[PDB]
């Protein structure tokens, strides 16, 4: 292999404005959605899941 | 512009993300115990792989690629991880307090005996001796490692971390094996309970630092270590002793002595 | 931006701010639980009529106020307010990891409330002994919810310890030694170790709790061979340091307080006071087992426990003298921080007192499991916190906000909260030595006259919260915007101006080391 | 207290090296011999239902709720005694 | 075998790492890693406390093993003197 | 029992209750003097004009207020543990009685000769008899010889419960799976109340304990009408 | 007279009856007759 | 640490410096009222006439209100003090707080 980390250097001191969780590129974007649409989707069913568990059907 | 050396982090999701993983993993096990469901566990679990993915990954982007980690930066993540080590230790000695509390003072419906009436040990002689032996032996080969990577010498630095990591991998392996075939249980009163809750996390630490030793060896191939800037590796391998002291006090404690 | 800033901080201003506002509402739920005891308590009979409820609202109660007010607001929010910048740091050393702190809170928080909306509750104290915790006597989520609402709580703690830790030790100027530090910041370092060593050893137990409940271990279970007492230790080998990280950094607040008010550039005695909370976090850790006299120790142990909880007494004497050493020559300014603080240190040392009564292992065979351990600590930690809070809060509020309190209203607020807190708890002395247990929702009749003076007392605290509230609203009503602070030449986190720049210190201090 | 082995002048990549090979993987080595050999299956022992063990106060979230994470049928009984 | 393959800082630190290390080389500390050493605080030696702005904040630790610091913003212009023990210090930005 | 608007202790009905009476003078004593001496010292400081505010040496001051706090302490804690080895000291009890606690009553077993044991009750208070107290009346008393020494062995058949009697200064707690001994010892005859001591559930607060304390001769007779 | 927020970064006035003398005058902009007060003031003060 | 002479008199010495200038007569009264006393007239005497080289009549007047406000409860402290300066207050032309009405609340 190869070092190639003064690519990844200039890539992510581009000066974009971008915050580093996403200076990456596209897949960054992605990688986030995914990651807060579970986390935000999952808490929205653990509430429903508390409802469901807060009342006698035990 | 700052004129200290300190790292002012850019605004970031994944400590939400993170604290919203620990709330799906704790709701989804409750769920799991007590309504026969597993789904929201394995929406924590997850979130909470993609999370430690997506922040470590940051680290990285930091630190190799945007130069973020200055001398005091680095001291500070010394001492962060030394005193997370600590926080370690002392969970770990609440079940060493639990083993010897329950041996020394052995109740009636054990037998008033240790072993309990019942509890045929494993031989510490066997597995667990050679169980002992990987994990001494992964903490020199990891030794090796380290004065590889600071005299420069990429090879042998990947050769020493893959043996290391080899070892990691059979000691799991092994323990996996000698779970399966223990007569007794984690049901077994004490005995059990305390063999297979107190091995059984030092089991996940040993997966845990085979994983972290794992990511330094895919960031060394990719020669993101300097032959003096290498703390991702340097936290590995004293999470690695950390793991293997842990390994000795169990094979002593509870192998042996408690054999 | 919006979410950016208060979702995605990465700021110890911000953070602790957000800690300041979790720790009021956690405060309001605290203060309505114990609003619903002394009420169930205010005459004879039964208000509730399941005293199963009553006991999950006291279990409840204790867990709001220790791990979702008092904790947050004097850790999260004063601590990641004040400590970067009383050491001229830029934030703290992990800003990232401290959001995470933060943000495991409500979480947290909503798994207590899940623990008392779904079953019964968690009825087993805020101790959660088995066996009546465990899977025969709390059978259900409830416990479970409440086991993992501590664990979150314990995560977020141990890894703000880490992060507080660290900033103190490798965060300063380079000039300035440990010993040139604030004794807040001192205060704060010390609570972390504390909380360091001591949490892993309550989730070591609970997690123990969690299995004997879950996966028929038999850790406390004598039929497996277990023992329930184990769990006693495990739980008070934490739970005494906790009542010491409760008050360490109202300690260091109180210090500041009491200094700047005096008009003095220094608390009398600075390293004895560092001695002192030295000494009292590392004699935290070697006397849990006074939770534990009337298990069926044996003399000895209870010898050298009774002996080891009374030198305590010791290092706290000297912060207690050296506080009213920085009053002496004072120019004293009667500022409503400053009627706090007073009250502090009367209001703790009297609990503090009754705390060495209850040291002796033989008076507290009976005094064990009744109303005076309960007065003894709505003292020194009820008592104790809320007034260092309080009084950090009055007199911070102009920095972290840039405007003003009404310092008349203040001063009333104040007033009130004094008489409700003497009034409901100092009764509960008659009641613990006459032998009125804790933990019980009605009592006989001869213990009537106490536990209604109590009650009326509680609703004069209520009061005081509600006013409490209004104060507030009348501050960033009016916005009466700060102007000029005195003594800033030895209180550096006011030097940056009210309320300081998102960013502060991004050119350090200079300070030469001659 | 460091063994009878002794090899210094300025510690480096090669002596641990020279450990790792010359003295912690032989002993691997020489364990394996020793578990690869002391291994076959014993005489699983009488049932008896032992109170203290076989534990069950609650079913177990996996299974038939009677059965242990990682239960080996040839050595670990039921409560009711070995299976088929 | 010693073989080679691992960078050296010198070849791939960057960003403020890099900044730091190449100043220390020139024995320069535009970063703040160390404490000044005092002059004799006269108004004719005063300490001279580097700036970007036109004021920074002083702490002066006025007798050694004090431990009590005392604050004060100084500002571009003529020197200031510590309000504990009088100690002269000037501003030199930029 | 504790009586209206009581303040103190109850009244001691065994030595070992009238020694932590004495005790507890003389603590409360050294607590309310060092109370009241540092509440008036605030008093003090903040009641003049004059100031100081330059640096204070503290040494000299910080030994004051270090040893005579020890001082005071160790006067504390010699009559304390004086007690603490006494109640410790062997005495050869003439019988004994065990206690389990249970959700929610106490039983007692008296096995030193015959198999005597019954179930102990809270009195509800809708059948209180005129005159009896609310939560506290049990319907089967621990009746017991007075002037004895009595080893009083506790446990618990399910949950942590505590077996307490305030006037005899007793409280052990009743754990599954243990058996915690005390000693008792009623110089006088008569009827002496308590209530259980840790946390069991729903009705804790409604499990109470009643001793019965009686001349030998009328404890051998009952002894003998509960078999 | 007119303190300003965005002033905190200087020395600034206070009435306090420890700190008798403050870093500042109270009053630094001078009428045309207060200059000729001041400029009377380096005169014997009797004459005042 | 030293006589109470040894003190004064150091500060007699300290105000007396002829070209001292005005941020050293603010940092010693200043430090001065952080003491345990009121100054002795014939320190109160040096600060006033450094006060004059200095031309700052208000500075003056200030100082005799801090005597009067270090006195604290002993109302005996301050007419003593000013009758021991009247020499001075009379050469200087002083006019004390209290004949400029600074003593009204
Ligand atoms: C739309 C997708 C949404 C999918 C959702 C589904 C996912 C669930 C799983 C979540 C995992 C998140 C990972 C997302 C990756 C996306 C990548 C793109 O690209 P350069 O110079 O630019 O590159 C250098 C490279 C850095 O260099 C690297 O290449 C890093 C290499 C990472 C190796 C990770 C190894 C994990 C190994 C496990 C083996 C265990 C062995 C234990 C002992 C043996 C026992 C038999 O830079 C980095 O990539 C930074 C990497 C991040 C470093 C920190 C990562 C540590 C995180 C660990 C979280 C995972 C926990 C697993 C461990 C615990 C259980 C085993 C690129 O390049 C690397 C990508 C590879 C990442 C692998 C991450 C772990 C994979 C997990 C296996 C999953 C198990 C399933 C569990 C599920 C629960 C129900
Ligand atoms: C201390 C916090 C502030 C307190 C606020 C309330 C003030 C309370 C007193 C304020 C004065 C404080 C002491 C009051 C004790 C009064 C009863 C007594 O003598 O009790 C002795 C024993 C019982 O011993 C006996 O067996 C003897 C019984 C004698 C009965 C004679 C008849 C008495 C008539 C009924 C009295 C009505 C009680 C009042 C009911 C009180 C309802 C609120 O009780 C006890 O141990 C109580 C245990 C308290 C331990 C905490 C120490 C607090 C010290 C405060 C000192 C600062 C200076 C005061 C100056 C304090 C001013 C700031
Ligand atoms: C802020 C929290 C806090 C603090 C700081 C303390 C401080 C102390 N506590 Fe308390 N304590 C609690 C919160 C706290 N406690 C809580 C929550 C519980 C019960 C938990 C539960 O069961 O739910 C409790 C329970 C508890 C018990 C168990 C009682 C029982 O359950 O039977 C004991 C026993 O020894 C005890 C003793 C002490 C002592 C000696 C101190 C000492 O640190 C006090 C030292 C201070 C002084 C003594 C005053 C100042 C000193 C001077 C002016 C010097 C001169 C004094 C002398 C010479 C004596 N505490
Ligand atoms: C920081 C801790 C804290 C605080 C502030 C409080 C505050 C109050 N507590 Fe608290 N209390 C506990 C910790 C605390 N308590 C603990 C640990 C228990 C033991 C639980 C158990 O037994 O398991 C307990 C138990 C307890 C009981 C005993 C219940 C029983 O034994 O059955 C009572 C009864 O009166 C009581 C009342 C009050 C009242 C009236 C207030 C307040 O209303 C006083 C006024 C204070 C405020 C209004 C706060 C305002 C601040 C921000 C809004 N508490
Ligand atoms: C190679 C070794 C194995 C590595 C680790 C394997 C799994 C462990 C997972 C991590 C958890 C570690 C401890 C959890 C408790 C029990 C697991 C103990 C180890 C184990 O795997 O025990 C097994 C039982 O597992 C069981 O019950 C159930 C297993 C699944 C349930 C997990 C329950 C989750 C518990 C939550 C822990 C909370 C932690 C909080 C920490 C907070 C710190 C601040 C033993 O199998 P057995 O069939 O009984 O006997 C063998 C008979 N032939
Ligand atoms: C600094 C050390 C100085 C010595 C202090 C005393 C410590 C002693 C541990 C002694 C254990 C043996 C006792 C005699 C047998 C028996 C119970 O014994 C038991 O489990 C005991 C089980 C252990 C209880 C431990 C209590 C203290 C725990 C402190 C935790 C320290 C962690 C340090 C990090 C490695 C009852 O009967
Ligand atoms: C159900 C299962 C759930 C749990 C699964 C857990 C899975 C595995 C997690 C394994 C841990 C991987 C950690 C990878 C961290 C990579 C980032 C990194 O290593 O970052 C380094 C900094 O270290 C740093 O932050 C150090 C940060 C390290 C912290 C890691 C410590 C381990 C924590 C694990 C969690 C504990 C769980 C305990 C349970 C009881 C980057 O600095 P350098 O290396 O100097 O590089 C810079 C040079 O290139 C310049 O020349
Ligand atoms: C019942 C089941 C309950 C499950 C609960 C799970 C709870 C939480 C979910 C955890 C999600 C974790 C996500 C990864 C967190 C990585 C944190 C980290 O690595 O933090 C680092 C600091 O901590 C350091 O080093 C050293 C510290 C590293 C700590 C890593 C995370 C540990 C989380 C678990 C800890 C438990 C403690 C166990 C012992 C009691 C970096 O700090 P930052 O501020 O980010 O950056 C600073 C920049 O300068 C870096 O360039
Ligand atoms: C905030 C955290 C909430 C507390 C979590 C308590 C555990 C909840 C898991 C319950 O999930 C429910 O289980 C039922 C029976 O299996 C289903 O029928 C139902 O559809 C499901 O949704
Ligand atoms: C491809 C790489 C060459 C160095 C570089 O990329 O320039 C070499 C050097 C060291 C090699 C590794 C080490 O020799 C250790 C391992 C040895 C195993 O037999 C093969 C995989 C193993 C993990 C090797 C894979 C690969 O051939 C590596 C990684
Ligand atoms: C309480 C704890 C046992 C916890 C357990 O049952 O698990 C035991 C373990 C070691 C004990 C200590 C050691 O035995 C040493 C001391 C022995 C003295 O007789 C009493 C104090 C003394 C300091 C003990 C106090 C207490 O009994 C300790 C700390
Ligand atoms: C030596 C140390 C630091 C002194 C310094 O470097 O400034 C000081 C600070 C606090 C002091 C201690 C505290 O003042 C409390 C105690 C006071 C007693 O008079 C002597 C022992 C005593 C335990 C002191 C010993 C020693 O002088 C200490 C520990
Ligand atoms: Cu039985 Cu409480
Ligand atoms: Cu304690
Ligand atoms: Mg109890
Ligand atoms: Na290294
Ligand atoms: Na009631
Ligand atoms: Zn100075």
């Amino acid at each position: 292999f190869e070092n190639r980390v003064a690519e990844k250097q200039k890539l992510f001191q581009e000066d974009n404005g971008l915050p580093v969780h996403l200076k990456g590129g596209a897949t960054d974007n992605i990688l986030y959605r995914v990651t807060m649409t579970l986390c935000l989707g999952g808490t929205l069913y653990s509430l429903y899941c508390l409802g469901w568990a807060s009342f006698p059907h035990k | 512009h700052q004129t200290h050396a300190y790292h002012m982090v850019n605004p970031s999701p994944w400590p939400l993300t993170g604290a919203l993983s620990a709330l799906l993993m704790t709701s989804g096990l409750t769920m799991w115990f007590h309504f026969n469901s597993m789904t929201l566990l394995m929406i924590g679990l997850t979130t909470n792989m993609l999370t430690m993915y997506q922040w470590w990954r940051d680290v990285i982007r930091e630190s190799t690629f945007q130069g973020h980690h200055t001398p005091a930066v680095q001291k500070g993540l010394r001492y962060g991880m030394i005193l997370f080590i600590i926080s370690e230790v002392l969970f770990f000695t609440g079940f060493f307090w639990a083993f010897y509390h329950s041996s020394l003072a052995p109740t009636p419906e054990l037998g008033g005996c240790w072993p309990p009436t019942g509890i045929h040990p494993l031989n510490p002689l066997e597995v667990p001796l050679l169980n002992t032996s990987v994990l001494l032996a992964s903490g020199v080969s990891i030794t090796w490692a380290h004065h590889s990577l600071m005299e420069g010498d990429r090879k042998h630095m990947l050769q020493a971390l893959f043996i290391t990591i080899t070892l990691g991998v059979y000691f799991t392996l092994l323990q996996a094996s000698e779970y399966y075939e223990a007569p007794f249980t984690i049901s077994d009163g004490v005995y059990g309970s305390t063999f297979f809750v107190a091995t059984g996390f030092h089991g996940l630490h040993v997966i845990i630092g085979s994983t972290f030793l794992i990511v330094c060896f895919f960031r060394q191939l990719k020669f993101h270590f300097t032959s003096n800037h290498h703390f991702g590796f340097e936290a590995a391998a004293w999470y690695w002793h950390f793991v293997d002291v842990v390994w000795l006090f169990l094979y002593v404690s509870i192998y042996w002595w408690g054999s | 931006m919006f979410i950016n800033r208060w979702l995605f901080s990465t700021n110890h201003k911000d953070i602790g701010t957000l800690y300041l506002l979790f720790g009021a509402w956690a405060g309001m739920v605290g203060t309505a639980l114990s609003l619903l005891i002394r009420a169930e308590l205010g005459q004879p009979g039964t208000l509730l009529g399941d005293d199963q409820i009553y006991n999950v609202v006291v279990t409840a109660h204790a867990f709001v106020m220790i791990f979702f007010m008092v904790m947050p607001i004097m850790i999260g929010g004063f601590g990641n307010w004040l400590v970067p910048l009383m050491i001229g740091a830029p934030d703290m050393a992990f800003p990232r990891m401290n959001n995470m702190s933060f943000w495991l809170l409500p979480p947290s928080f909503l798994l207590l409330l899940a623990s008392s909306m779904v079953e019964a509750g968690a009825g087993t104290g805020w101790t959660v002994y088995p066996p009546l915790a465990g899977n025969l006597a709390h059978a259900g989520a409830s416990v479970d919810l409440t086991i993992f609402s501590l664990h979150l709580a314990g995560v977020s703690s141990i890894l703000g310890a880490i992060n507080f830790i660290t900033t103190i030790i490798n965060m300063k100027p380079p000039a300035m030694s440990q010993y040139q530090t604030p004794l807040f910041v001192w205060s704060v370092m010390i609570t972390a170790v504390l909380l360091l060593l001591s949490l892993p050893v309550l989730a070591a137990g609970i997690t123990m709790l969690l299995t004997d409940r879950n996966l028929n271990t038999t850790f406390f279970d004598p039929a497996g061979g277990g023992d329930p007492i184990l769990y006693q230790h495990l739980f008070w080998f934490f739970g005494h340091p906790e009542v010491y990280i409760l008050i360490l950094p109202g300690f260091g607040m109180i210090s500041h307080i009491v200094t700047y008010y005096s008009g003095k550039k220094e608390p009398f005695g600075y390293m004895g006071m560092v001695w002192a909370m030295m000494s009292i976090g590392f004699l935290g850790f070697i006397v849990w087992a006074h939770h534990m006299f009337t298990v069926g120790m044996d003399v000895d142990t209870r010898a050298y426990f009774t002996s080891a909880t009374m030198i305590i007494a010791i290092p706290t004497g000297v912060k207690v003298f050296s506080w009213l050493a920085t009053l002496h020559g004072g120019n004293i300014k009667w500022s409503p921080a400053m009627m706090w603080a007073l009250g502090f240190i009367f209001l703790f040392t009297v609990g503090g007192l009754t705390g060495i009564v209850l040291a002796n292992s033989s008076l507290d065979i009976v005094l064990h499991d009744t109303y005076y351990v309960v007065a003894h600590f709505h003292y020194v930690l009820s008592m104790g916190a809320v007034f260092a809070i309080m009084g950090g809060f009055v007199h911070w509020f102009p920095l972290f906000s840039g405007y003003t309190l009404n310092d008349t209203w203040a001063k009333i607020h104040f007033a009130i909260m004094f008489v409700g807190v003497n009034m409901t708890f100092f009764p509960q002395h008659f009641l613990g030595l006459s032998g009125m247990p804790r933990r019980y929702s009605d009592y006989p009749d001869a213990y009537t006259m106490w536990n209604t003076i109590s009650s009326m007392g509680s609703f004069i605290s209520l009061t005081a919260v509600m006013l409490m509230v209004f104060i507030i609203w009348e501050a960033f009503a009016s916005k009466r915007e700060v102007l000029t602070v005195d003594l800033t030449t030895t209180n550096l986190e006011w030097l940056n101006g009210c309320p300081p720049p998102y960013h502060t210190f991004e050119e350090p201090t200079y300070v030469n080391l001659k | 207290a460091s063994a009878a082995k002794g090899d210094h002048g300025g510690t480096g990549a090669r002596t641990w090296r020279f450990l790792t090979f010359g003295l912690a993987l032989p002993s691997v080595a020489l364990c394996t011999l020793n578990s690869w050999l002391h291994s076959g299956h014993r005489e699983r022992p009488a049932f008896i239902p032992y109170h203290h063990l076989r534990i069950r106060t609650k079913p177990f979230s996996w299974g038939d709720g009677n059965h242990t994470f990682f239960h080996n049928p040839r050595v670990n009984p039921l409560p009711t005694g070995y299976e088929k | 075998a010693s073989g080679g393959g691992v960078p050296t800082d010198e070849e791939q630190a960057t960003g403020l790492e890099r900044e730091v290390m190449l100043a220390a080389r020139k024995g320069q500390d535009p970063y703040n890693i160390l404490a000044p050493k005092a002059t004799s605080g006269t108004k004719e030696d005063p300490n001279l406390v580097p700036s970007i702005t036109n004021k920074r904040i002083v702490g002066c630790i006025c007798e050694e093993d004090n431990s009590t610091v005392i604050w004060f913003w100084l500002h571009k212009g003529e020197a200031q003197r510590c309000p504990s023990c009088g100690t002269h210090y000037k501003l030199v930005p930029h | 029992m504790a009586y209206p608007m009581q303040l103190g202790f109850q009244d001691a009905t065994s030595p070992i209750m009238e020694e932590l009476l004495h005790f507890h003078d003389h603590t409360l004593m050294i607590v309310f003097l060092i109370s009241s001496l540092v509440l008036y010292i605030i008093s003090l400081m903040l009641t003049t004009k004059l100031t100081h505010t330059s640096t204070m040496d503290a040494q000299e001051v910080e030994t004051i207020w270090t040893i005579l706090p020890a001082i005071i302490l160790i006067l504390i804690a010699l009559p304390s543990l004086r007690i603490l080895y006494m109640m410790d000291e062997i005495n050869n009890p003439s019988l004994t009685v065990k206690t389990m606690g249970h959700q929610w009553y106490w039983s007692y077993e008296y096995t030193d000769y015959e198999d005597l044991s019954f179930d102990s009750y809270m009195i509800p208070t809708s059948e209180l008899k005129p005159g009896e107290l609310r939560l506290l009346e049990v319907d089967n008393r621990v009746v017991l010889p007075m002037e004895m020494t009595i080893r009083m062995l506790v446990s618990s058949e399910d949950v942590l419960h505590s077996w307490a009697v305030p006037s005899l200064g007793l409280k052990t707690d009743a754990i599954p799976g243990r058996l915690n001994q005390t000693t008792l010892m009623s110089s006088r005859p008569g009827l002496y109340y308590g209530q259980c001591s840790e946390i069991c559930g729903s009705n804790h607060s409604f499990m109470p304990i009643v001793l019965e304390l009686v001349p030998l001769k009328y404890f051998e007779k009952w002894s003998a009408s509960m078999l | 007279s007119v303190v300003k927020s965005e002033d905190y970064a200087l020395p600034s006035y206070v009435d306090r009856r420890d700190y008798p003398l403050p870093d500042v005058a109270h009053v630094k902009n001078l009428s045309a007759s207060q200059k000729a007060l001041k400029e009377k003031e380096k005169a014997s003060w009797s004459s005042l | 640490h030293e006589t109470d002479e040894e003190f004064d008199a150091r500060w007699v010495t300290y105000f007396n410096k002829p070209d001292i200038d005005a941020w050293e007569l603010r940092k010693g009264m200043n430090t001065l009222v952080g003491y345990d006393l009121v100054p002795e007239p014939k320190i109160i005497d040096a600060a006033l006439r450094a006060c004059r080289r200095l031309n700052d009549f208000a500075s003056a007047v200030r100082i005799l209100e801090v005597v009067k406000d270090k006195a604290g409860p002993h109302k005996e402290i301050y007419p003593y003090v000013i009758q021991e300066l009247r020499p001075t207050l009379n050469e200087l032309g002083i006019s004390t707080p209290e004949e400029l009405g600074l003593d009204k609340v």
